[PDB]
């Protein structure tokens, strides 16, 4: 209940919002022709690295 | 009438420390030998009480050690004072091996050819400690020895099976190592007392390279307060890893028990080894890796055959101090590579870094003091 | 050829240098291990003798045991007469087919964790990340049925289908039992089991400093005192001239 | 380098190398029965030395 | 033996003795030579008041650098006062090795 | 190698001071602090410039590891 | 321990293929019997 809404304000830090940009970008990539494996771990790694950082630095004052 | 001069054991311990002539401008680097015999006092007096409470075989061994930090009561405290007691014999002995290297003291030929005994006999012992516990890197660590001890193109595929309890991982392979690890921390201290006995034959080198028979002092009180302070500050540092930070040298990976039960992440043994790891892991044969790694250490033996200099020391030689500080500069870079994967960058860097800790210390070093001696007109 | 993601730092309770664990968020968190899982992992180093002082006094722990009964052994003419537990056990063990009831989890069995965050590189800021960072598959990702994409794993594709909730428990003094008060009380569990010697070394490392902070500058002030009749030398050369 | 040059220095080592098999070859039968070298004991038919 | 660089290598000499540091010790070259048995042997066969020179300087520079001090620089030994009292006793001491060694192997 | 055996020495005198008659910190930042400025000018030329080499090497080997694993 | 004393081995692992002691569980199931093993010690009468 308190991880959902501090999670909510860290992603539109511009850090964050160009993470999450072109990882859906790449979305109409993939199911676009037959002819790939282009995969989105690589896009939603920088998405998740960008994000968990700003909430180890939140999270902890909403608990205990 | 003196009694500590007459008494026939009381004037063994005179001549040895109180009335021994000393050397008035010895250096903080000259601490570092009754240092190795504290570090080694150390590790017998609580390697007593792991042996205790012991059991070395292939079902219990990882859980024979979980036994003492939880249960056995003072065992949290006396296992990490091993394990990072030995992290301190190793930082003591390169020091220690530095040292004369570059103040020439090396040309003490009985002295120096002692220590690469002990230098051996202490690395040999570690390895067969390090797999005493029975996890990760345990196996994956002593299972890359044996491939290139099998290599051994005769003997070799006997020789390991012979140290293997009899055939593979088992029960009785951990009664082989732990008897090669019981035993040969005692040889090193039989070979301390003769390597002090060929010393006190010249007495000690200084940092000017100059005998100093015209200014001598006695050694206590002088140098024996001086190690005393010395020891003192080895004892704040260890029990500050021990107390604030156990677990800063060493491996996670370790924690996960042992069993062929899947290939581990990685493969890296401790610290100390790290330097030798790489060197063997960039040689694609393992005949060629099992020789360069004993051409390692076994290199000391030819540095009074190499010496080409007029001095006899380091301090006033300016082009020779830069080269002594670019083979400290290559082996942190071994330690490091050591404990990367064997990846593209990882493998030319590993592999020029080898070819340069031998071409340091055969070329062009006996050349750079030929080229200083010219410099000087003789 | 995929890249990996690692934990970020949490700013733990104890952390620093001096900081003791809070005894409150362990008795909190043997319950996130107590009737949440014990379903998939075992703790076989964990004892209900070693839960008194922690976080109970002893009568709280002599009162569990008795929610698990176990197999005791034999007698003469019964063959292996039962009990609940005693407060002297590793209490119980989950699935049968020990290191193969992965057909039960297909394929891949879950581990022990009474070691679990000294085994890992992260400590106990990976257990928290992994059990609270599940995800949805992203596209062009297949998965083999009985995989869940967690993207703080190493292989990328867990059988570990999400344990918790919200509420899938509720304390005993009064706590929202939401998703993030989960996994911090048992990942302030899970490091007491690794080391239960946290709180002993940190005050015995207080009077190791203040000691050192004595027998130092003293010794330093002998040393100086025989070593001033050398530093204070002079020296002169008369040769007959 | 003429550190050890001279004809005196293998006139010496002249006569011993008859006797310096007495290094080698003694090195050889050294390690017959302090290892067990298994298929070198078949360089006689007289070894049966292990039941 | 180049004529072309007889000042410039003179140069590389004079910068070398300044990077080397026995001077500002107050210490002669033939001070630093390491002691085989060839120099031992020198250094018994030196006049009375040369000897008894180079004693008292390895004295002096041994206990400054137990303090780790140097000299003043006005007292530091200049290079072109360098004297080589060493060198002519040490060439002989060496040719008669080398006479006993020749005799041995003809 | 006992002590009145050593060597030979003529003409020389030295003077020396009880340690209860002198202080035990003398000039302690007056002095000391300009003299380890000093040694470790003189030093900083020949031990320094390896250990750059190292960090160069160190930052281009970790970099171009990345830099192959992404795409 | 008794090949080679008085028995061959054939001749010895009938012996032990003759008694019936209880071996430890197996996986679905429980506490199974399964007879001698050829490395068996000699069968207690007493429980206790
Ligand atoms: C990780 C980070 C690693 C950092 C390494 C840097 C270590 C710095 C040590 C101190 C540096 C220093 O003070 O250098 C100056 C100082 C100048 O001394 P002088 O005698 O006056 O020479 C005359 C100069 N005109 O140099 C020294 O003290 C000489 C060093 C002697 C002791 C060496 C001890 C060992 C150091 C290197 C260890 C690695 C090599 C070991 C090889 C073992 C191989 C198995
Ligand atoms: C849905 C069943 C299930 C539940 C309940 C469960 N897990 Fe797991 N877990 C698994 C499986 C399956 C594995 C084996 C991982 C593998 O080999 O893919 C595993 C393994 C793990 C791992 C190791 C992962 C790694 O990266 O090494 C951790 C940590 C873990 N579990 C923690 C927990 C914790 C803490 C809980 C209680 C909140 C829990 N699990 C509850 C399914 C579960
Ligand atoms: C268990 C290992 C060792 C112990 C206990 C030990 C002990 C000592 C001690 C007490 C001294 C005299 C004090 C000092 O100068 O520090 C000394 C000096 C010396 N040691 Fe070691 N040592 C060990 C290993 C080695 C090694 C590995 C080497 C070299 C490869 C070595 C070579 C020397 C030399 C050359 C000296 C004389 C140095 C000098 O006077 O300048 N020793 N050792
Ligand atoms: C030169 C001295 C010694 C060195 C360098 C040394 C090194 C080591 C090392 C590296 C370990 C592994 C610890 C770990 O990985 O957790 C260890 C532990 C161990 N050592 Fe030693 N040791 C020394 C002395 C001794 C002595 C004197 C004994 C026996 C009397 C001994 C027996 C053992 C045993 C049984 C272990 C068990 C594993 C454990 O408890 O962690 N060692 N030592
Ligand atoms: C603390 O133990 C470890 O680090 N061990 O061994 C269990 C380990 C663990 C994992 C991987 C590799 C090793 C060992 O790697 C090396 C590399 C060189 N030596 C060596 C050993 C003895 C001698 Cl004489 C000379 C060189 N060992």
């Amino acid at each position: 209940d308190p991880l959902t809404t501090v999670r909510e304000q860290c992603e539109q830090i511009e850090k964050c919002i160009k993470a999450r940009e072109r990882l859906e970008l790449c979305d109409q990539r993939v199911s676009s022709r037959s002819q790939t494996e282009e995969d989105c771990t690589e896009e939603l790694f920088d998405f998740l690295h960008a994000r968990d950082h700003c909430v180890a630095h939140k999270l902890f004052n909403s608990l205990k | 009438t003196n009694i500590r001069k007459s008494h026939p054991l009381m004037k063994i311990i005179n001549n040895a420390f109180i009335d021994l002539p000393a050397p008035s401008n010895i250096s903080s680097w000259w601490n570092f030998g009754s240092l190795l015999g504290i570090c080694l006092i150390l590790q017998i007096l609580t390697g007593l009480f792991l042996a205790m409470h012991y059991t070395s075989d292939t079902t219990t061994a990882f859980s024979s050690v979980t036994h003492i930090c939880r249960d056995v009561n003072y065992g949290w405290v006396i296992r990490y004072l091993h394990a990072n007691g030995a992290s301190m014999f190793f930082i003591c002995l390169f020091i220690h091996v530095g040292r004369g290297l570059y103040y020439g003291s090396y040309m003490f030929l009985e002295t120096w050819n002692i220590g690469v005994v002990l230098l051996f006999t202490v690395m040999a012992t570690a390895f067969m400690g390090y797999v005493l516990p029975w996890g990760q890197m345990s196996f994956w660590g002593a299972t890359v020895i044996t491939n290139l001890l099998s290599a051994i193109p005769y003997i070799g595929t006997d020789l390991v099976e012979w140290i293997w309890g009899g055939f593979s991982v088992d029960k009785a392979t951990l009664t082989r190592f732990f008897a090669f690890h019981f035993i040969l921390p005692f040889i090193i201290t039989a070979l301390a007392a003769v390597h002090l006995l060929f010393l006190h034959e010249t007495g000690s080198n200084n940092p000017t390279g100059i005998s100093s028979d015209m200014d001598k002092i006695p050694f206590h009180p002088y140098y024996t307060i001086k190690d005393i302070l010395g020891a003192l500050f080895m004892m704040l540092i260890l029990l500050i890893l021990v107390l604030f930070s156990p677990d800063l040298l060493g491996d996670p990976d370790n924690y996960t028990p042992a069993n062929p039960l899947n290939t581990p992440p990685h493969i890296k043994p401790e610290w100390y080894f790290l330097f030798a790891y790489a060197i063997l892991r960039s040689i694609p044969n393992k005949l060629g890796g099992v020789l360069a790694l004993v051409a390692s250490i076994l290199i000391l033996i030819l540095m009074p055959m190499l010496h080409t200099s007029k001095q006899r020391s380091m301090m006033f030689r300016p082009l020779s101090q830069c080269l002594f500080w670019m083979l400290v500069a290559d082996l942190i870079t071994l330690t490091w590579i050591g404990g990367q994967p064997v990846e593209h960058p990882f493998i030319i860097i590993g592999q020029l870094a080898s070819i340069l800790y031998f071409l340091i210390i055969l070329v062009l070093m006996p050349i750079t003091s030929i080229i200083e001696n010219n410099l000087l007109k003789w | 050829t995929d890249l990996e993601l690692h934990a970020p730092s949490y700013p733990w309770s104890h952390r620093g240098l001096l900081s003791s664990l809070d005894h409150t968020s362990i008795r909190r968190g043997f319950q996130v291990y107590k009737q949440v899982c014990s379903s998939c992992h075992s703790m076989d180093y964990v004892a209900y003798r070693h839960l008194v002082g922690v976080c109970y006094t002893e009568e709280e722990a002599k009162a569990l045991a008795e929610e698990v009964e176990v197999q005791d052994g034999p007698n003469e003419d019964g063959e292996m007469f039962m009990r609940p537990g005693k407060l002297s056990d590793y209490f119980p063990k989950p699935y049968p087919n020990p290191e193969a009831a992965r057909a039960a989890n297909n394929g891949a069995l879950p581990p022990d964790l009474s070691y679990i965050v000294r085994a890992r590189h992260g400590g106990e800021d990976y257990v928290f990340s992994l059990l609270t960072g599940y995800c949805e598959p992203p596209t062009g990702v297949s998965l083999r049925e009985g995989l869940y994409f967690n993207p703080y794993f190493p292989g990328q594709a867990i059988a570990m289908a999400p344990p918790i909730y919200n509420e899938v428990l509720e304390f005993d003094d009064g706590t929202p039992a939401t998703m993030s008060q989960v996994a911090k009380d048992v990942c302030t569990f899970l490091r007491w089991a690794s080391e239960p010697e946290h709180d002993h070394r940190k005050r015995m490392g207080l009077k190791m400093l203040m000691m050192m902070g004595l027998l130092l500058p003293l010794v330093y002030a002998m040393k100086r005192h025989k070593w001033s009749v050398l530093k204070s030398r002079k020296l002169a050369y008369r040769p007959p001239k | 380098l003429s550190r050890f040059l001279g004809p005196r220095y293998r006139e010496l080592a002249r006569n011993w190398i008859p006797t310096a098999s007495m290094w080698g070859a003694v090195g050889a039968v050294g390690l017959v029965w302090a290892t067990d070298w298994r298929l070198i004991l078949d360089w006689v038919p007289y070894i049966n030395g292990k039941f | 033996a180049v004529a072309a660089s007889s000042k410039w290598l003179e140069g590389i000499r004079k910068w070398y003795y300044n990077a080397a540091g026995f001077n500002k010790l107050g210490l002669m070259r033939d001070d630093t030579i390491y002691e085989d048995d060839d120099v031992k042997e020198a250094i018994r066969r030196l006049p009375e008041n040369l000897y008894n020179d180079r004693v008292f300087r390895i004295k002096r520079a041994l206990d400054l650098t137990m303090r780790q001090q140097i000299l003043p620089k006005e007292q530091w030994t200049k290079y072109e006062e360098d004297k080589f009292y060493l060198e002519p006793y040490l060439k002989e001491v060496i040719r008669e090795r080398k006479e006993r060694e020749e005799w041995a192997k003809k | 190698r006992e002590f009145g055996h050593l060597t030979r020495m003529r003409h020389v005198i030295t003077y020396s001071l009880s340690p209860f008659e002198q202080r035990a910190f003398p000039h302690y930042f007056t002095k000391g602090i300009p003299n380890v400025l000093r040694r470790t000018r003189a030093c900083i030329l020949r031990v320094a410039p390896p250990f750059v080499v190292f960090y160069l090497v160190y930052t281009w080997g970790t970099q171009e590891f990345e830099k192959s694993k992404r795409k």
